[PDB]
């Protein structure tokens, strides 16, 4: 087994923290959702390669600019992160989070994910946004960004149902292996 | 960690941790506060157990065993002995708010009411200067730590032994020499997610909403301080790159 490192970036409210929280138990909290990820080395085998992957955080770090880039070293694969929720947090992918990734992680494959895929149907939320003459990020959207920022794919899931969660994890290990 | 702390916070919530029927006795937002300040200190003990790590384990092994060059021990873990000092104190004050609030006849079921003070006192005056020193300058060596143990793990046989000895226990999984380093770089900043989340849960008793107001101020004013005194050392630098930063 090789030693693999993933770090997942993106706006505060991308839900970055709940997905690495729902992979590393493959469960969604029955009784309280953590605040906080410390770190965690996922045992995975993909395509019949064995991998340990070792999962990072930014979260908290998104006012330090100092601070935050201690994060990437080493870095094999990067998560970065929007809500489909959130119009706001993929506007902020293309030229905030994607020039610093690029810079600090030349050459390292990023995976454009679209968290909380569960709201794009939700009325709550679709009235919500109306409010603000906004909706929820259509797939051809997020596909377009990815394509844009020459991330290395897009795919979408949901920390709450765990759908599409594993394919995001397996998908970045595979990442991580290519040269 | 030891053992009694350990069994303390083995559950994954303050809610599974007490006994039910004491649980029953409380209304649902003080349950909510309990579970996150919980989270704190589970995770401020984790944090500590990853310095003695650091420091017993790497450190110490380190010196005792290998015959590495002066200064390179201390480049491969700076400030971890401050640090540790630090941490290790406001665990200790931490975890002696729970046990004052323990019931008689109890060592599980306690309810912690005045946080909020504490975090004032642990991000204000001396303590708050120290901290802000201790970390300006271990994060400024990061990079450089980083560096150095890749060298001496490529080039020094005895080195890499080693580190494959003490850290082939699945205890260890998580916390090889450079996972450490960036643990303790990252704690820092998890400390205002942690207390916006107990605020949020705490507008019962105004003089606590109060205080872990003042107490989120602060802790934001060290992590800015920190953040604009960080610039990466370099082994070899030359002075004419430094001034030409
Ligand atoms: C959504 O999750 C998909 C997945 O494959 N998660 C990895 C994973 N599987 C685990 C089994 C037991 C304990 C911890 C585990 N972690
Ligand atoms: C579904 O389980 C019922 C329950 O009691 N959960 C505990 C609990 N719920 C929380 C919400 C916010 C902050 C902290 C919390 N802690």
């Amino acid at each position: 087994a090789i030693r693999k490192k993933l770090v997942i970036v993106g706006d505060g409210a991308c839900g970055k923290t709940c997905l690495l929280i729902v992979f590393s138990k493959d469960q969604f909290p029955e009784v309280y959702v953590p605040t906080v990820f410390e770190n965690y080395v996922a045992d995975i085998e993909v395509d019949g390669k064995q991998v340990e992957l070792a999962l990072w955080d930014t979260a908290g770090q998104e006012d330090y600019d100092r601070l935050r880039p201690l994060s990437y070293p080493d870095t094999d694969v990067i998560l970065m992160c929007f809500s489909i929720d959130s119009p706001d947090s993929l506007e902020n992918i293309p030229e905030k989070w994607t020039p610093e990734v690029k810079h600090f992680c030349p050459n390292v494959p990023i995976i454009l994910v679209g968290n909380k895929k569960d709201l794009r149907n939700d009325e709550h939320t679709r009235r919500e946004l109306a409010k603000m003459k906004q909706e929820p990020v259509k797939p051809e959207e997020g596909r377009d960004m990815a394509n844009r920022i020459g991330a290395f794919g897009y795919m979408e899931c949901s920390a709450k149902t765990k759908d599409g969660v594993r394919e995001v994890f397996e998908m970045a290990t595979r990442a991580a292996l290519q040269a | 960690s030891m053992e009694m702390d350990e069994k303390d916070f083995a559950a994954d919530s303050w809610s599974l941790a007490v006994d039910s029927s004491f649980l029953q006795q409380h209304k649902k937002e003080v349950m909510k506060q309990q579970d996150v300040i919980y989270e704190l200190i589970q995770t401020e003990l984790h944090h500590v157990r990853t310095l003695k790590i650091m420091t017993r384990l790497f450190r110490t092994g380190m010196l005792e065993e290998l015959h590495l060059e002066p200064g390179v021990v201390q480049g491969l873990f700076p400030c971890v002995d401050e640090l540790s000092d630090i941490h290790t104190r406001f665990l200790s004050q931490l975890l002696e708010r729970r046990r004052q609030a323990l019931c008689p006849g109890s060592t599980r079921n306690f309810v912690i009411h005045r946080l909020g003070d504490l975090l004032i006192s642990q991000f204000s005056g001396p303590s708050a200067e120290q901290m802000c020193k201790t970390y300006s300058e271990f994060c400024s060596r990061h990079s450089k730590a980083l560096k150095l143990y890749k060298e001496l793990y490529a080039r020094d046989k005895r080195f890499q032994q080693f580190i494959r000895k003490v850290t082939r226990p699945a205890v260890l999984k998580r916390h090889g020499v450079q996972e450490c380093i960036l643990l303790v770089t990252q704690r820092i900043t998890k400390y205002p997610l942690l207390i916006s989340r107990i605020l949020q849960h705490s507008h019962g008793i105004e003089e606590e909403r109060q205080d872990l107001t003042t107490a989120l101020g602060l802790v934001k004013e060290l992590l800015s301080n920190v953040d604009e005194g960080i610039y990466q050392l370099e082994k070899g630098a030359r002075l004419q790159e430094i001034y030409n930063r």
